[PDB]
């Protein structure tokens, strides 16, 4: 269990931590990025998924960034939407971490993170 | 004969195998080092050590 | 020790082959003959006769597969060229 | 009687290496058993003298292999005799499982001898893998990650087995530290299954390259095949010494000298070159659960070989069709060791699916069919009706 | 004293085989420069680059200047 | 993978330590350390090379006790537990320029510059890659390639975009023996030095290998005779068959 | 600190006893060292540095 704070993650810096021996990709978002994330239709994705079932508190972005092909490393604030670009096979990801441009067949997963006030239990 | 001295008793057969592998150990090691350094003259350290002559 | 099963090999004396009779086996000591008596004319004439028999059983299984590997490895390098990206888009998907 | 027969210990030496009647017509392919006995002592003696300097933590694994190669006297000899000698183990053994597959040494009454062969072959694959993950290189961390994540495909018992196998949640300090105490051990299980392999051989004796009874002309082992084994011992020592002193890192992967980092994946994870055919069988099935089975079925399909060979003649020596189709199988096995090295790209997926069908249709379809046709042709060629 | 590779790479640049390659790469580099000025280029997702024509030119100079270079260096 | 993702092939340069009898050019390791200390010691660790390994390879014993006293390592603390420093010695290691990993990525724009102690054996190509990586930088990318900002092109790196810019220009170091310090002379000198850092046994391994293949190919040729000698009774054993009378 | 949970202290009495001391965090994005308050997975700190 990692216990990063509910006041530490800044807006425009992409946190990449090793939780449980695995890379976890964190950002803090703005309220305008909630409707910006799922603005693309589900038909323009290879899997239908909205921002609701992916992220519980859509201001607090919590993502597991092991990619579906090899487990390559996306880079923060790079790509074609201001999200994450995976330079391993060119798998572009949005601010919601879903595959739009690239050969990765599924979205990147989400770990079981829980809010309890002044903390998050990412486990 | 030659057989009656060396190869008859096995106590002196393996005596002159070990005495012929003791001489072969020090000779073949020297004659390989002295060839392998001479094949690479100008590249070893003691050639650079002499060529730093200031 | 306990008695064991029936095997198809015994030991020296009761080896368990068929009974043989009238087979004479002459042999000379190796101290009286020359080893390496025919190392030449066997490395040239005998070793060609062995090669003449068992080489169409090795070459044709390696002339089917090496042609198969090379005709794929030069089709893999055609798809990943600038000239074969309009064919890779129809076979990778 | 003689003291070599009258003693309780020496009569085991006498009945196995001195007075054992071998058939007097066995060619040089019958030395690969004696090489594997020597090549096992090479791995074991250069494992004890190397594990006196090896610390098995995840922080000091790769840093203490380099401590062997830099700080120990003749340490470069030990690490290279044993990383290359392990790759010479699997090349002698692949020529030992292919002598017996060719000369019909799997058939009855030597099915007990063949089944201890497949058991030794599985423990030797499992030994050489568990020591590969002890260097903690980049190909060995991501080798253990790819292999032990295949057991997450077993239904409902997947994740509990893997998390037991890792000893944690990923390949971490308890995995490497237990992949050493296991890898220390399994050679002593191979060294006991080899003694259980000579007992299965000694009851019926060796075969001979004709495939007929060898009870007629038998010569002893001492001074005849002792000195016929010393030719190929001193040759195997020669080709090993070229691959140890003159070109030591030719067989291994270059990425295994990067220290293992779980955050950066390499370009293409491949195992070492001898597991590369089975890695191409594993990768051929477009499913995860069937891949674990078929990669394990490809070692266990050697067991149906005594029951699918329908020939009244032992071995392929005097057969035309079953000698041609044997070398198609060998050069198919080399091709599977090549598709295992290429990436998952067109057309190495249609090849790796076809050239794994020929691995399985050899034992199940080709050998029963072409050996029934090779018995009617032996019959109607001589009988006149 | 100028470097030993670049003049050697300049000497094999203007042979007969090289000038049929360094012109062939330059013909690719012109078709890029008229594609990089057309409208709608930034959102085209199929951009022809000349890494293949550069690789043929660089591999020809690599085979020609590999065994000759180390004789120059002290 | 296309040719760009795979990297351009590293050509076969005629090194002076190739071949089964040639050792390292130890005059090019002493001149290879000086290119290391003055160009890439600023951003590359050499973590596995002790100072004592250089004594008798490229530098003498007095030169390393002055090359190692420039840096400062940690000593065991004083009588009151305060941490104190000390000048180095022969038994210490060649220190990197960055105190941790995050201080390394902060300076070189995110990318971590890899430790060079085993970088010759850890690359496909070997010395022909490390030489041709430094002398592979063109004056511009090929027409059509848009690099990311802060990354440099050379085709021998797998993928094109590397994060190291060209750090070898003509006469940026000055050799101690008057060798002309061009780029091709300097890249040849580090690549021989980093080959010594990766394989510090390359001189003794190739002369014990000479002592073995002479013995193990003369032991093997002796054993063909003693095999053929002790098998001459069975190689030339003759059988005849006089078929017995069937009265029994 | 985790072994004291359930043996002689509750779960909140140890998360307010380990947050009195300070341990070495992993360094920041400029490589400067930094401290953090303790957690349940740390050992009880001794009173002397060496
Ligand atoms: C898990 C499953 C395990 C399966 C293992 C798969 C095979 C492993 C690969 C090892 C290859 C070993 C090949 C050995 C073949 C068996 C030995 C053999 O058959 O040799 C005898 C054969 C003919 O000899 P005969 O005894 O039949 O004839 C007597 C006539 N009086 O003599 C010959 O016909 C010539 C023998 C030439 C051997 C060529 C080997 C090629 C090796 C591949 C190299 C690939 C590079 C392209
Ligand atoms: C059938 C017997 C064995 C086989 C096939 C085998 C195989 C291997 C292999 C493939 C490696 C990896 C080499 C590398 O990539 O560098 C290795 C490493 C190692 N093995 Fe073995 N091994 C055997 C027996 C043993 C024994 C008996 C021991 C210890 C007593 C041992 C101890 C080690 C150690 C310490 C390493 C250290 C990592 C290294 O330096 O390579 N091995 N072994
Ligand atoms: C450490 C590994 C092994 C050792 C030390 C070993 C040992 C031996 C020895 C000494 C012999 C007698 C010499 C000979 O017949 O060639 C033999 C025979 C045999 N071995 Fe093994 N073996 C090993 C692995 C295997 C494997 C992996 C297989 C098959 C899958 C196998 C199958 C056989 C067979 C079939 C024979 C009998 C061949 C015949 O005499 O007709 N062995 N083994
Ligand atoms: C003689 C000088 C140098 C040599 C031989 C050298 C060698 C290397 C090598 C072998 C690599 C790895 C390339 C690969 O993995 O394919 C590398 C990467 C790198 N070098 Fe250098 N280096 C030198 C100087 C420098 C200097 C002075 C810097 C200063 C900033 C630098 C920064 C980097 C960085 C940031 C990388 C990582 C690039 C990446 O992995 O994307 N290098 N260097
Ligand atoms: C059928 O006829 C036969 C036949 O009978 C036999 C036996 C063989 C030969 C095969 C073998 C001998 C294989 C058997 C192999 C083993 C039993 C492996 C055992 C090997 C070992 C090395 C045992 C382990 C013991 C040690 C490692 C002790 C060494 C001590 C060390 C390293 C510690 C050193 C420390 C100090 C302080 C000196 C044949 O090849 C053969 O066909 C001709
Ligand atoms: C244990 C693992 C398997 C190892 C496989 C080795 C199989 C061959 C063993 C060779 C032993 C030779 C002894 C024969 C003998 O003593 O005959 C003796 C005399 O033979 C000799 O003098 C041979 C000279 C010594 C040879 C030295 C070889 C050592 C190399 C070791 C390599 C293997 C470890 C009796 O022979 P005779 O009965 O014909 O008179
Ligand atoms: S890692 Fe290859 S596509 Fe995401």
């Amino acid at each position: 269990k990692v216990e990063v704070n509910l006041a530490a993650i800044p807006l425009g810096k992409n946190v990449v931590v090793k939780w449980q021996g695995k890379p976890v990709f964190i950002r803090h978002r703005t309220p305008h990025e909630i409707q910006e994330a799922n603005s693309v239709d589900m038909s323009a994705l290879k899997d239908p998924q909205t921002d609701a079932d992916r992220v519980k508190d859509p201001q607090w972005l919590i993502m597991l960034g092991i990619c579906t092909h090899l487990g390559c490393v996306p880079i923060g604030e790079a790509g074609d939407f201001g999200g994450w670009f995976c330079p391993c096979h060119g798998s572009h990801y949005d601010i919601s971490g879903r595959i739009r441009k690239g050969p990765a067949p599924l979205n990147l997963e989400i770990p079981a993170y829980e809010f309890d006030g002044d903390k998050v239990i990412v486990g | 004969s030659l057989y009656k001295t060396f190869f008859k008793r096995n106590a002196v057969f393996v005596g002159t195998i070990f005495a012929g592998a003791f001489v072969f150990q020090t000779v073949f090691d020297t004659a390989i080092t002295s060839w392998y350094e001479n094949h690479n003259k100008g590249k070893l350290w003691k050639d650079v050590k002499a060529r730093i002559a200031a | 020790g306990p008695p064991s099963g029936k095997t198809y090999m015994g030991w020296w004396g009761h080896m368990g082959g068929p009974k043989q009779k009238g087979i004479t086996s002459y042999a000379v000591s190796p101290y009286a003959q020359k080893p390496l008596q025919g190392i030449f004319h066997n490395a040239v004439f005998n070793s060609f006769r062995r090669f003449k028999s068992q080489f169409l059983y090795v070459l044709i299984p390696a002339g089917i597969y090496w042609y198969w590997w090379k005709n794929g490895n030069e089709y893999n390098e055609f798809l990943y060229s600038k000239a074969g990206r309009e064919e890779l888009e129809r076979v990778n998907v | 009687m003689a003291f070599r027969k009258s003693n309780v210990y020496l009569s085991l030496v006498n009945s196995y290496i001195i007075d054992s009647p071998q058939p007097s017509s066995i060619n040089y392919w019958w030395n690969m058993g004696s090489l594997l006995g020597l090549c096992l002592v090479i791995q074991i003696v250069t494992g004890i003298f190397m594990a006196m300097h090896y610390s098995s933590n995840i922080e000091l694994a790769f840093s203490s292999v380099e401590h062997i190669m830099r700080d120990v006297h003749n340490g470069y000899i030990l690490r290279y005799l044993h990383a290359n000698g392990a790759s010479f183990f699997f090349m002698v053994m692949f020529m030992h499982m292919a002598k017996g597959l060719y000369y019909g040494s799997y058939r009855s009454p030597r099915v007990t001898l063949w089944n201890v062969g497949v058991i030794i072959f599985i423990l030797t694959i499992a030994t050489a893998f568990l020591g590969y993950c002890c260097v903690y290189g980049q190909m060995s961390h991501w080798g253990a990650t790819v292999i032990t994540n295949l057991f997450s495909a077993i239904p409902f018992v997947g994740n509990d087995i893997v998390s037991w196998l890792w000893g944690g949640f990923s390949v971490s300090n308890p995995t490497i530290q237990r992949f050493f105490a296991l890898h220390y051990l399994v050679p002593f299980i191979i060294a006991a299954m080899v003694i259980m392999h000579l007992m299965a051989l000694h009851i019926h004796g060796s075969s001979n390259p004709l495939g007929i009874t060898g009870n007629l002309d038998r010569i002893p082992m001492h001074s005849y095949f002792i000195f016929k084994d010393l030719v190929t011992v001193f040759l195997f020592m020669l080709i090993l010494a070229l691959f140890v002193f003159y070109s030591p890192n030719t067989l291994g992967h270059p990425d295994n000298y990067i220290p293992g980092n779980p955050l950066v994946t390499p370009a293409s994870i491949v195992p070492e070159w001898y597991l590369l055919p089975f890695y191409a069988i594993l990768r051929s099935i477009p499913d995860k659960l069937l891949g674990v089975i078929t990669m394990f079925a490809a070692i266990l399909v050697l067991l149906v070989l005594p029951f699918t060979d329908r020939s009244v003649v032992r071995g392929n020596t005097f057969k035309v069709l079953s000698k041609f189709f044997f070398f198609i199988f060998v050069f198919n096995f080399v091709l599977l060791g090549q598709i295992g090295a290429c990436h998952v790209e067109v057309p190495y997926v249609l090849m790796g699916q076809i050239a794994t069908f020929i691995y399985f249709a050899y034992f199940l379809i080709i050998v029963p069919v072409i050996s029934t046709i090779e018995n009617v042709l032996f019959y109607i060629g001589r009988v006149n009706k | 004293v100028t470097d030993q590779l670049e003049d050697l790479r300049e000497h094999f640049k203007n042979t007969e085989e090289g000038k049929a390659l360094v012109h062939h790469y330059e013909e690719c580099a012109e078709r890029v420069k008229i594609q990089q000025q057309q409208p709608g280029y930034a959102d085209l997702e199929h951009k022809e680059d000349c890494v293949e024509e550069f690789f043929h030119l660089q591999h020809y100079l690599d085979t020609a200047t590999a065994p000759r270079l180390f004789d120059k260096l002290k | 993978m296309t040719a760009a993702e795979h990297g351009l092939h590293a050509p076969a340069y005629a090194w002076s330590h190739n071949g089964p009898f040639e050792t390292f050019d130890h005059a090019s390791i002493r001149r290879g350390y000086q290119v290391y200390r003055e160009v890439c010691a600023a951003c590359h660790s050499l973590d596995r090379v002790a100072w004592r390994t250089l004594v008798g390879v490229s530098h003498t014993n007095e030169e390393v006790r002055n090359m190692a006293e420039e840096f400062e390592y940690d000593d065991e603390p004083d009588e009151q537990g305060n941490p104190k420093k000390r000048p180095g010695k022969l038994s210490d290691y060649i220190p990197g320029p960055y105190p941790n990993e995050q201080a390394a990525r902060a300076a070189n724009q995110g990318a971590l510059p890899p430790d060079l102690s085993l970088i010759v054996k850890a690359r496909h190509g070997g010395c022909d890659y490390i030489f041709s990586l430094l002398t592979g930088y063109p004056d511009e990318p090929p027409a059509g390639v848009a690099l990311p900002p802060g990354s440099n092109y050379n085709p021998y790196f797998p993928g094109g975009s590397i994060a190291m810019a060209r750090v070898l220009f003509d006469d940026m170091v000055e050799y101690e023996d008057g060798t002309p310090a061009t780029t091709s002379q300097m890249a040849k000198d580090v690549t021989t030095f980093l080959n010594w850092c990766a394989e510090p046994e390359h001189d003794e391994r190739k002369r014990l290998g000479l002592k073995t293949v002479i013995i193990l190919s003369s032991l093997y040729l002796l054993s063909i005779w003693v095999k053929k000698f002790k098998w001459a009774g069975i190689k030339t054993r003759k059988f005849v068959f006089n078929p017995p009378k069937p009265r029994k």
